[PDB]
């Protein structure tokens, strides 16, 4: 059902350490998170029974290793699911809390504080060491939303119906209300060839890096979008791409990818895999030294 | 022990220390920190590391670091190895990580920590403040990083005890 395509590569980079995810189908989601009650009591539906299938796009942007990304891919989707599949047994609120204590119990498996299962055995050891981690962007898509969380200086950007839209803000040590939460726990941000918690780390919240610990927190910002028929393309990048693309610059090349495959010609989609490939290409030909990860999904 | 870590720093200058107590005996210690050729070791940032010739006083090891920090690169030289006292004096001639004429003093020494064999380590360092910045930037920024090394220093030393 649903129609992407996903770029990736290591550029003059030394080693891999995106990674990139895209399920459909991972979860049902009740669709009193979608929908009034009362709109849907209009049709005598009540929501509270209803659910509706959604797809899982996620890009992550490893740091200090690739472990934590990868483990990012193999587990979110999963343990999202599973957090969806119960709240079914304000909707702002409860999107925020099951998003919230998804990206928390990864964050807790990747970090050794709770086991996991792996075979019906379980380990308890951190996945990988303390400065290992990940930023996660990741796009819920169901037939009526799209919903964003976002973990990290990795982005979203809609395509609507010619303007991009920033889904999601950079996680940067600078921006003002994470400065000030790091610098209220004792915390500093300090400029070091950019600003960085504790002068390190470019990002003030991302998976893992158990040891910038207070300040580098797993709560992911989450945004609710409704689908209105106007939507082109959603982009997901890892940094590796708006290091030198803009939000602009991205949306008019995608956007204008996929209708040149369709009037061309008649798993992943080959038009929006076309527009994947080539903004992965332009970001290399603009100057880009980090890993790309791009996943183009047309709505 | 701080008459190897009492330092001068000059105005423009910042210095401090950090310690840290390993449930391990000293010389499994120093025998992790003298390899001076393989940080990789027990400091989690290093992913590679080049020295020529054996291990001397002027030796210099070319340091590599993972993403996700502010430097990519780092040339260091051997000052001081005393292998019967233990102390290990590490200056910065290169890299990309803006500290200047940074000179550190490394030094382990016996200590009984809950009735077994341990270790009590004391990195303690001078650096220029680049411009830009404050010394309680500069330290904070500097101790944050040897902390977490000296932490994985324990943790190796305490599993290659078990
Ligand atoms: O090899 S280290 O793990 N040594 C620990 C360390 C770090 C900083 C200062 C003194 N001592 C290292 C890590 C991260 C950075 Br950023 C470094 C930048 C330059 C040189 C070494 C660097
Ligand atoms: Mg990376
Ligand atoms: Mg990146």
């Amino acid at each position: 059902a649903p129609v992407w395509g996903c770029a990736s590569t290591r550029g003059r980079s030394a080693e891999m350490e995106d990674a990139s995810a895209a399920v459909p189908r991972f979860a049902d989601v009740p669709v009193r998170l979608l929908a009034s009650r009362r709109d849907l009591d209009a049709l005598g539906l009540d929501a509270d029974a209803l659910r509706l299938p959604a797809h899982l796009f996620g890009v992550f942007d490893g740091h200090g290793g690739a472990e934590v990304a990868n483990y990012c891919r193999e587990r979110i989707h999963v343990v999202l699911s599973a957090a969806l599949a119960r709240l079914g047994k304000d909707m702002k609120e409860h999107w925020d809390d099951v998003f919230t204590k998804c990206f928390q119990r990864v964050d807790d498996e990747v970090s050794g504080r709770v086991t996991r299962v792996v075979g019906g055995e379980v380990r308890s050891e951190p996945v990988t060491a303390e400065n290992v981690g990940s930023t996660a962007v990741v796009a819920l898509v169901c037939s009526s939303h799209v919903v964003v969380a976002n973990c990290g200086d990795s982005r979203i950007v809609l395509c609507r119906g010619k303007e991009p839209v920033a889904l999601s803000i950079d996680h940067k040590p600078d921006r003002k209300d994470e400065r000030a939460r790091i610098e209220a726990q004792g915390g500093k941000v300090i400029q070091w060839n950019g600003y960085r918690v504790s002068g390190i780390l470019a990002m003030s919240r991302s998976i893992g890096d158990r040891y910038l610990k207070p300040f580098v927190i797993p709560k992911p910002e989450v945004m609710v979008v409704p689908r209105a028929k106007d939507d082109d393309c959603l982009i997901l990048a890892s940094d590796g791409l708006w290091d030198v693309v803009s939000n602009e610059e991205a949306c008019k090349v995608a956007r204008r990818q996929i209708l040149l495959w369709h009037k061309n010609n008649g798993s992943t989609d080959p038009a929006a895999q076309a527009a994947a490939d080539y903004l992965m290409r332009l970001a290399l030909k603009k100057g880009s030294e980090d890993n790309i990860t791009v996943i183009v999904v047309d709505l | 022990v701080r008459r190897f870590h009492r330092h001068e720093p000059r105005d423009h200058q910042c210095s401090s220390a950090v310690a840290k107590h390993i449930k391990a005996p000293v010389h499994l210690v120093w025998s992790l920190v003298r390899r001076f050729d393989q940080p990789q070791l027990f400091k989690p940032f290093v992913s590679r590391c080049e020295m020529k010739g054996n291990i001397e006083i002027g030796s210099v090891r070319e340091v590599n670091v993972k993403s996700g920090l502010p430097a990519t690169r780092s040339t260091e030289r051997l000052e001081l190895l005393d292998d019967n006292e233990h102390i290990l004096s590490v200056r910065f001639v290169g890299g990309d990580h803006r500290l200047k004429n940074y000179s550190s003093i490394l030094t382990v020494h016996p200590e009984v920590i809950d009735g077994r064999p341990g270790t009590l380590v004391i990195e303690s360092f001078v650096v220029d403040v680049p411009e830009g910045n404050t010394k309680d930037e500069t330290c904070y920024f500097v101790e944050a990083l040897l902390k977490c090394n000296l932490k994985s220093l324990a943790e190796v030393s305490e599993r290659l005890v078990v």
